[PDB]
């Protein structure tokens, strides 16, 4: 179980990597601070 | 060739109508830019009076 | 000293304020445009 | 086995192609409100308006308004008593009105609000004129997104939907048409129209909806037709959560063989966005991409269309896969991002024109899926 | 007479052959504001244009009283009206 579980995200984190690095934000909806930056102040943002 | 007198009226009709509308598109964005207007000075003001209100309530504080 | 330190942090936020004030309504007004 | 699931393909259009297409929008149509705990909202078309008028399509696209459908022309599938009392009726004096509302199906499931014939009357004028504008061949694409209710029956307005405008925009395509293949996508069975048009060949009422315990409780594989209208019927019953791959590979066979034996003239395309993720009461988990390729595979084949509205009990991913389907009918790819409007508050966290499929649990089985094809091909090669 | 409609009162005009300019719909009435005499309407219909147009209120009261004024006579109108009722079909 916790092969395939593990597996089955690894097969695919090829193309998520590259969804993640191609990310980005909308000029104007930086503005509205609806982004919660939660994730940014703990790092968990996936990117670089 | 145009001349006939009922298609003249109605295409004159058709015009009127296309110029009112060309007139209330104009008076409802410039109504709506005031609208806009307001509510940004009036963002300001509230930020502005914030602003003075929090260094007030720091000072006390202090 | 820590009062113009905090005035100094104030006034940025203040302006940063504006600034997002002034960016949404030049959005306001090309949507106007448009 | 005839279902055959295959890789999800990136949207192509063809450059070459061009394509005429007629939006049609009534500024007065987001103005009414069901109730205050009502899933119906017609405020997502107007969001739908805003967003293709931002994005510049515009441009490429042309829009004019649909004048209101008369009594008269709206009468040309209700009974006068239904139109009469949908008329007269208010939100006021619905107390000499009880037993007209308890006979007609209307105040509890479906409750009355001031404006009811105007948004009837809306709805109907923009399928008809549509429709009128499909048959003189100005335009190849009659986007009418305000209409769609295919809920309403000839005598009862049930499932929220009190006008069906679909049946009238049917009949004035039939007006010059021998066969109009109606496509139903609304996860909801297509009650009204299924009804009206059950017993007549000149229509190709396909549908793609679920089966289970709901309101209309129709829509089952035997139902085929009556009379000439026999084996004309067709049916695609659905389980939870079919993603967009396995639907694609249900639509695009099916639709193929429609289209290579029933050859219609013109095509009714409903697009109702309460078979999205994130619904309210939508059980499917399409993404809005998946919505659209339907759309893509319908419009590749090069005839005249009439793109309708309908369901849809969201707002924010109603707009997004409407004005993403706008936007595909001009062969023009439509980017992520949602340019500033009035409404740009609504639209979620994300910001991005794209709706995001949920994690549920994919009770459609390929062994249902090989099952209904076979019995669809085996009751459409009659036609 | 004002409540009636413009298709009338056009024909009216028309048939009678009265020399009376078409009236200015509703619409085209509020059209005439401040801004809204800037339009091509607006500049085209007021002034040396033989188009003029003028409001209905006056146009309603012209008709009204060319109606009144217009004497009848039964003998000629209702064989002439039952004829026409008759032959609508054709
Ligand atoms: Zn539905």
């Amino acid at each position: 179980t916790i092969y395939e579980r593990l597996l089955e995200i690894k097969q695919m984190n090829e193309r998520v990597t590259k969804e993640i690095n191609t990310r980005s934000t909308v000029t104007f909806a930086k503005d509205l601070d609806l982004l919660s930056s939660q994730l940014s102040e703990m790092g968990l943002d996936f990117v670089g | 060739q145009g001349d006939n007198g009922q298609y003249a009226r109605q295409v004159r009709d058709l015009e009127e109508e296309r110029d009112l509308e060309l007139v209330r598109l104009r008076l409802f964005e410039e109504y709506r830019v005031s609208r806009s207007g307001i509510e940004f000075q009036e963002d300001i003001e509230k930020a502005k009076a914030e602003h003075e209100k929090l260094i007030k309530l720091c000072k006390e504080r202090l | 000293p820590e009062l113009q330190v905090y005035y100094s942090k104030i006034a940025a936020i203040r302006d940063y304020k504006l600034h997002r004030a002034y960016q949404r309504q030049k959005y306001e007004l090309s949507c106007i445009n448009t | 086995m005839v279902y055959e699931a295959t890789p999800f393909d990136p949207i192509t259009v063809k450059p070459s192609d061009k394509r005429r297409v007629a939006y049609f929008y009534d500024a007065d149509v987001g103005n009414y409100a069901y109730g205050a705990g009502h899933p119906m909202k017609p405020h997502r078309i107007r969001m739908a308006h805003s967003l293709i008028m931002n994005y510049g399509l515009y441009k490429k696209m042309e829009i004019y308004r649909a004048k209101p459908a008369t009594k008269q022309e709206m009468c040309q599938f209700h009974t006068d008593e239904y139109i009469d009392f949908l008329s007269r009726v208010t939100p006021d004096n619905l107390e000499m009105f009880k037993r007209e509302s308890v006979k007609f199906n209307v105040g509890d499931d479906c409750p009355v609000f001031d404006g009811l014939y105007e948004y009837c009357s809306i709805s109907g004028g923009g399928s008809m004129e549509g429709a009128a504008r499909l048959n003189r061949g100005k335009c190849d694409v009659a986007v009418n997104y305000a209409g769609g209710l295919h809920h309403a029956k000839k005598s009862e307005a049930s499932g929220f939907c009190y006008l069906n405008d679909i049946v009238l925009g049917i009949i004035e395509l039939l007006r010059y048409h021998p066969r109009v293949l109606y496509i139903d996508i609304d996860v909801h069975h297509g009650d009204g129209v299924e009804e009206a048009f059950y017993t007549t060949d000149r229509v190709m009422t396909c549908s793609f909806h679920k089966y289970g315990e709901f309101f209309p409780g129709t829509g089952e594989l035997r139902d085929i037709g009556v009379g000439a209208g026999k084996n004309y019927a067709v049916n695609v019953p659905l389980r939870d959560g079919i993603d967009d791959a396995t639907y694609r590979s249900v639509f695009e066979p099916v639709i193929k063989k429609i289209m290579e034996w029933y050859q219609p003239s013109a095509v009714v395309l409903q697009c109702g966005g309460d078979s999205l993720s994130g619904d309210r009461l939508g059980c499917f988990n399409l993404s809005m991409e998946g919505h659209a390729n339907c759309v893509n595979y319908v419009k590749s084949f090069g005839i005249p269309m009439m793109v309708v509205g309908g369901g849809g009990y969201t707002m924010r991913n109603v707009a997004r896969t409407w004005c993403f389907e706008t936007g595909l009918l001009n062969n023009v790819v439509l980017d992520k991002d949602l340019p500033y409007n009035e409404y740009y508050e609504y639209y979620g966290p994300d910001y991005k024109l794209s709706v995001r499929p949920s994690n549920m649990f994919n009770v459609n089985t390929p062994e249902y899926l090989d099952k209904v094809m076979t019995n669809i091909f085996a009751n459409l090669e009659n036609t | 007479f004002e409540e009636y409609t413009d298709a009338f009162l056009r024909r009216y005009k028309d048939h009678f052959q009265l020399d009376v300019p078409d009236n200015l719909t509703l619409q085209g009435y509020l059209l005439g504001s401040k801004l809204g005499a800037k339009t091509y309407s607006y500049k085209r219909n007021t002034q040396g244009q033989h188009d003029k147009r003028i409001h209905k209120r006056d146009l309603a009261n012209v008709v009204r009283r060319h109606f009144d004024e217009h004497s009848i006579k039964e003998t000629d109108c209702i064989p002439q009206f039952i004829y026409k009722v008759k032959n609508q079909k054709k």
